[PDB]
RNA sequence: AAGCGUGCGUAGGCGGCUUAUUAAGUCGGAUGUGAAAUCCCCGAGCUUAACUUGGGAAUUGCAUUCGAUACUGGUGAGCUAGAGUAUGGGAGAGGAUGGUAGAAUUCCAGGUGUAGCGGUGAAAUGCGUAGAGAUCUGGAGGAAUACCGAUGGCGAAGGCAGCCAUCUGGCCUAAUACUGACGCUGAGGUACGAAAGCAUGGGGAGCAAACAGGAUUAGAUACCCUGGUAGUCCAUGCCGUAAACGAUGUCUACUAGCCGUUGGGGCCGGCUUUAGUGGCGCAGCUAACGCGAUAAGUAGACCGCCUGGGGAGUACGGUCGCAAGACUAAAACUCAAAUGAAUUGACGG
């Protein structure tokens, strides 16, 4: 069945992105906005939002394209249920020699690999973005 | 704005031929018939004409390509009182990437037409001309609107997107700019300047280039 | 080369959303320890180098202790998008049991009637003057259900077709209510599983392995013809295999369109929406062929399996079986290929 919602919502954004679509909508969670709120603050998507209906919420990511092609090149969920990865502070890794970024769960929330590098720490590798 | 409104430039084929890469330049469909909104139609056409123009300003050329079989006549038509290279009956495989060897013919129609009424050519049988006339005829039927161009051209029109598939291709590997009347049934993958619009009707294609013709004349 | 024949489920793996807490995983620090040598880095002595040697770095580990709580886990509390339940309808060769119908074949008795019938490429074997074949009447019996009939339907798969009753399974579909993660997948294990075969007792019309005869043929243990016994059918059990195939494991989400068809819902013959079942085709994928919302695309969960060809799915051991056999499953030896898809020719009874 449904096991892994962020690699769901990885997926979501992966084939709408494939197929030129400007928005991509999803049903919401906490840890969902946590990461699109970091691949907001990288630049790699336009605009989050999270619409309550009654007790179902629902995420919409607004998409960008530079010249015809998108941005997200390349997204890769790293840590499966199946296989937790667990990184720490000296073996974080770098994602296209630092022109993507990774997604970082560490005890001071969600973070960007060179956050987490800088403030000394790290722990679950979500994803790897390009 | 209005003028195409009268023209026909909505109406387009049946709601089951359409490309799905169009819906954007769709806004409804009646009668199981997709009709394109003109709106959004002309703030394009203009831009097109705007880029016609300044080409022929610059002194450069633009191959007005047209081979429905339907608007070959008005093309021919508007395309020669505006002086600029045509294409009426076939979209000759090769043209642009095998330009060379078609100049090759070129100059063949370029030496038979100067040796029927331009040589004084006498002295000779009457039926021996007949199949030098039929070699001239079959010659000019099919490259006597590119005699006038002696080299690439810098533009294209074309009234099928779809029909002139070819064209297309051969333009979008030779680097050439090409421009489009786009209808609902065709997809617009290499048009640098896609106009969404009727591309069969009798008043909407002349109006296209009239208009891209008059265009040219800004000289 | 490689998806178990198909399900169900045990251990296990993995699991929706919100919140409080914990701090096991996870992260960070500190403190012990991680022998020296070796490796590495600076530099020091041998005329240099090997070599010797000072100091570090490293030893990514483990333990203790303190801290951080995003994520995973535990615990409490909630929620309803997954899963399920109740209530009205619907389609259906779903299954099991028992009746019944009509056509036809075969055989038997009688009537008419007389010389062939039958069969083949051509024949012959064969059946006929004791009366065949043809035709009519009556009867007996067994097996299968023309038409409808349909890339139709139902079923987990194997499979399932006249009609009727009885018992029974699932699915679809509309509303309202309810439970509140009750889930997915599953090694072992179990259930079912074509045909052939086997056991016990029946039955036996047609067809027909074996077999017999006639042909053909160089031969003909065949193909063709005339017969024909097991078997095919029923009851009750075994067997457990198939090109058991979509040669494609199950479950979930997402990704252009167009054209059919089956079962429903909605709205005005048409439009839409669902569950199936088909034909194309964008993207993408693929060695290519192709696949393409019924994916071989994009991802995730669990499982099965492959690792050159042969020897060999064989031996030996074991389990199971009445047996036939099945299942699990090697090695020596041997070869440098075997193979897939496509291309250009040539050939094709
Ligand atoms: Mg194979
Ligand atoms: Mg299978
Ligand atoms: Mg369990
Ligand atoms: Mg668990
Ligand atoms: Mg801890
Ligand atoms: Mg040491
Ligand atoms: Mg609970
Ligand atoms: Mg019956
Ligand atoms: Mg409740
Ligand atoms: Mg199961
Ligand atoms: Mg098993
Ligand atoms: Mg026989
Ligand atoms: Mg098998
Ligand atoms: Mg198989
Ligand atoms: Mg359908
Ligand atoms: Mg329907
Ligand atoms: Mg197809
Ligand atoms: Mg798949
Ligand atoms: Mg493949
Ligand atoms: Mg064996």
């Amino acid at each position: 069945s449904m096991q892994d919602t962020v690699a769901d919502m990885l997926t979501r954004v992966r084939n709408a992105q494939m197929a030129k679509k400007q928005t991509v909508s999803m049903p919401s969670s906490k840890l969902k906005v946590a990461i699109a709120n970091v691949l907001q603050q990288e630049g790699y998507i336009s605009n989050v939002e999270v619409a309550q209906e009654e007790t179902k919420s629902t995420l919409t990511i607004t998409l960008k394209y530079f010249e015809g092609k998108p941005v997200i090149e390349m997204v890769k969920r790293v840590s499966r249920p199946g296989l937790r990865q667990y990184r720490g502070k000296d073996k974080l890794p770098s994602v296209k020699q630092g022109l993507g970024i990774a997604i970082v769960s560490t005890s001071k929330g969600i973070m960007t690999d060179r956050a987490a590098r800088a403030a000394g720490i790290g722990g679950e590798v979500i994803a790897f973005v390009s | 704005m209005r003028d195409l409104l009268q023209a026909g430039a909505h109406f387009g084929h049946q709601t089951r031929f359409w490309n799905p890469k169009m819906r954007q330049y769709i806004f409804g469909a009646r009668n199981k018939i997709h009709i394109i909104n003109l709106e959004h139609t002309v703030p394009a056409l203009n831009d097109a004409l705007n880029f016609a123009n300044q080409l022929a300003s610059k002194k450069n050329k633009v191959l007005f390509v047209g081979t429905k079989r339907a608007a070959s006549n008005i093309i021919r038509e508007q395309a020669q009182r505006a002086g600029q290279p045509y294409v009426d009956h076939r979209w000759l495989g090769g043209m642009l990437t095998n330009w060379k060897t078609l100049r090759q013919s070129i100059n063949r129609l370029k030496d038979l037409q100067t040796q029927s009424q331009d040589g004084t050519f006498a002295k000779l049988t009457k039926r021996e001309a007949l199949e030098r006339t039929r070699e001239m005829e079959k010659l000019e039927r099919s490259l006597g609107g590119v005699k006038n161009m002696g080299g690439l051209p810098d533009a294209l029109f074309v009234i099928d997107v779809d029909h002139e598939a070819i064209a297309i291709k051969e333009a979008k590997n030779l680097g050439i700019p090409v421009i489009g009347i786009v209808d609902t049934n065709s997809n617009p993958d290499n048009v640098d300047y896609v106009i969404p619009g009727n591309d069969d009707a009798i008043r909407a294609v002349t109006l296209y280039a009239s208009a891209m013709a008059d265009a040219i004349l800004a000289g």
